[PDB]
């Protein structure tokens, strides 16, 4: 089977606070 | 008794991080060009307009190398009639 | 690092030890101990006109 | 990429720039002697170009991605003969608006702080690399000292400081969106506030920025003096004394020096000042509700922003060395050997402050080109009346 | 663009590694309060200055 | 003329365009004179226009008009003269 | 298009991105530079036949 | 190849300094082109040479 996992399984990679960014 | 199982990879993103430090959002940048634009930018919303992304650059598939013609003579030396002592 | 530490009132994720800034250079930081938010400021400088 | 914006649609095409159509998401390519366009549609219909592609294709209208080559503009053929002109029977009165950039913000940078932190071992390795940061630092200075020279050869080429009479009759003309409001505080005009409200704009390692001279309650005072010289006295301010003149005489005076004599203002003064006022309340909706009208003044802060903002995240670069922290690495390694990785970090960073400070000083001379033509325009369009057209 | 006040006429001289310019103008000197009116009519009519 | 890492992007108006914008403003100038650059295009007679653009630097109109054959034979001659000033001498 | 150089020159930081943001900042003031000279009439005006 | 890489940069970083300054001076002969196309051809102009 398979199925489309949409925008789903982001993580916080780093342990770091970050207030009102886009962190690339 | 149903789950799902998916494999990470070595991919960018965008992560769109709050005032309280959670991520409400993000951009996979190779999903399709209009995320490429976003990481390039390093916006959620672009503007109307032309953006250079990236470089196509087309890859070399083979690799191709004079008549080779002189090597050197030993049928004359190990499969000799005569030796010397 | 160097700086100054002051009490702060940023909100962190219980699980994020440090903050920081858009540049990349931390601003906050979580002691251990007692897990409050303390803000770091560079110490302060200046030219001398 | 071309886009419409994400606030129109999420369609996007792709012009793959100087290859071939037969060199590779397919669904309509289009060959285009700037490159290849893939996912716009090819139409013959000329339109005005909004999204410039290049060899005079342009690029959302009517719910797809169009490729078309772009229209000059109207074609007319004026009906010319011998023996026939046109004579204008009426006019109209239209206030245009000109966004000048004048000054930047004056950062300067200590290289030993920017450069080497605290570490005197950084610092002392650095001392056998010379002048270079006096260098520096002298050129951000002239930089900054230039800055406050812009802004007061633009603005302060009043001697005195006018004032408009407190009972506003100039016979009709309504400047009361240009002249400062007294009941706000920081004493700006309508226009001059929504200028600062459209217009939004951080102390660290090594950066300081250096407060401008004339604060902006100072500037604002500057082009209220000028405002109430222009308004009250005419051009005759900017050359001697402030000789007052009533403001329909001044604007028949105004209309004499182009050419119409000064009966068609008086006989049609009061048509003449509702167009005024009209024209000069279609500037605050023209501003106010058209973003990116001070896309001139905003591109100048984001590029010393992003100047800035590329400078200090190129401290976190390891040039080659083992680690871009200088504390990792006076603690990681002995030193006759640190100080080889130290000094391949110093020229990194050297490096990278030097080539920020030479692009600064040379985008402050386009910011000093464009000074100096405010001030050539303050000069002849305010303070007097220019026949040099356009 | 030529110095402070109407411009009459102006003068180089050579300095070293640049020039000098020597503008001479026309300030106006001192003022006398009078008063105006656009036109004056006369015979019903209404005269506007040349 | 690209080979490595160099590309030269084609500029955005080609010059049949730019040639297209030349003869605009040289057209406007002909037939409608320094009135196509303030407002609406209002034609007006050559002579007429020039005649104006002698009043212009303070010889009266009457010295077009009276020479006015003698001053398109000097014009065209001069246009005629810089064809050779280009044509010639690099 | 070695890859060793795609690598070391990683470490060299974001240089590689401001030459061509410099770069393109100059190729799009060439077109403004022809936009302001010549697209300076709103209509194409058209000589007459005769 | 550190060496090559600290070679061709800085060769590349001269070129883009010389072409912003060459960019620099086209600007100016470009905004100069402007001003004489609008005040020598769409008008008459009264300034000298």
């Amino acid at each position: 089977a398979y199925t489309n996992s949409f925008t789903r399984g982001v993580y916080y990679p780093d342990k770091v606070f970050r207030s009102s960014v886009l962190h690339s | 008794a149903a789950y799902y199982v998916g494999y990470l990879q070595p991919r960018t993103f965008l992560l769109k991080y709050n005032e309280n430090g959670t991520i409400t959002d993000a951009v996979d940048c190779a999903l399709d060009p209009l995320s490429e634009t976003k990481c390039t930018l390093k916006s959620f919303t672009v503007e109307k307009g032309i953006y250079q992304t990236s470089n196509f650059r087309v890859q070399p598939t083979e690799s191709i190398v004079p008549n080779i013609t002189n090597l050197c003579p030993f049928g004359e030396v190990f499969n000799a009639t005569r030796f010397a002592s | 690092g160097t700086g100054v530490l002051t009490e702060s009132n940023k909100k962190f994720l219980p699980f994020q030890q440090f903050g920081r800034d858009i540049a990349d250079t931390t601003d906050a930081v979580r002691d251990p101990q007692t897990l409050e938010i303390l803000d770091i400021t560079p110490c302060s400088f200046g030219g001398v006109s | 990429v071309i886009t419409p914006g994400t606030n129109t649609s999420n369609q996007v095409a792709v012009l793959y720039q100087g290859v071939n159509c037969t060199e590779v998401t397919g669904s309509n390519v289009f060959q285009t002697r700037a490159g290849c366009l893939i996912g716009a549609e090819h139409v013959n219909n000329s339109y005005e170009c909004d999204i410039p592609i290049g060899a005079g294709i342009c690029a959302v209208a009517s719910q797809s991605i169009i490729a078309y080559t772009m229209s000059l503009g109207a074609e007319n053929s004026v009906a010319y003969s011998n023996n026939s002109i046109a004579i204008p029977t009426n006019f109209t009165i239209s206030v245009t608006t000109e966004i000048l950039p004048v000054s930047m913000t004056k950062t300067s940078v200590d290289c030993t702080m920017y450069i080497c932190g605290d570490s005197t071992e950084c610092s002392n390795l650095l001392l056998q690399y010379g002048s270079f940061c006096t260098q520096l630092n002298r050129a951000l200075t002239g930089i900054a000292v230039e800055q406050d020279k812009n802004t007061q050869e633009v603005f302060a080429q009043v001697k005195q400081i006018y004032k408009t009479p407190p009972i506003k009759d100039f016979g009709g003309f309504n400047f009361s969106q240009i002249l400062p409001d007294p009941s706000k505080p920081s004493k700006r005009s309508p226009i001059e506030d929504l200028l600062f409200n459209k217009v939004t704009l951080q102390k660290f390692n090594g950066l300081t920025v250096l407060p401008p001279l004339l604060t902006d309650e100072m500037i604002a005072q500057y082009t209220s003096a000028l405002l109430a010289g222009t308004i009250t006295s005419g051009w005759t301010f900017g050359a001697g004394p402030a000789l007052q003149i009533p403001f329909p005489m001044q604007m028949a005076y105004r209309f004499n020096g182009i050419g119409v004599t000064q009966n068609v203002l008086y006989e049609n003064q009061k048509l003449i000042a509702n167009q005024f006022n009209s024209a000069i309340g279609k500037i605050q909706d023209s501003l106010s509700s058209t973003p990116s009208a001070l896309g001139k003044l905003q591109n100048v802060v984001n590029q010393n922003a992003q100047a800035l903002n590329t400078l200090v995240k190129q401290l976190s670069s390891n040039f080659g060395a083992i680690s871009s922290v200088l504390n990792d690495i006076l603690s990681r390694l002995d030193p006759p050997e640190a100080e080889v990785q130290i000094d391949r970090l110093i020229t990194g960073r050297l490096q990278s402050l030097q080539t920020y400070v030479t692009q600064q000083l040379i985008r402050a001379a386009e910011i000093r080109a464009s000074a100096n033509l405010a001030a050539t325009k303050m000069s002849e369009c305010v303070l007097g009346q220019s026949k040099r057209v356009d | 663009f030529c110095g402070k006040g109407y411009h009459l006429m102006s003068f180089p001289q050579s300095a070293p590694h640049g020039v000098v310019f020597l503008h001479v103008t026309y300030v106006p000197a001192q003022e006398k309060n009078f008063t105006t009116a656009p036109a004056i009519c006369h015979d019903g009519k209404a005269h506007f200055p040349r």
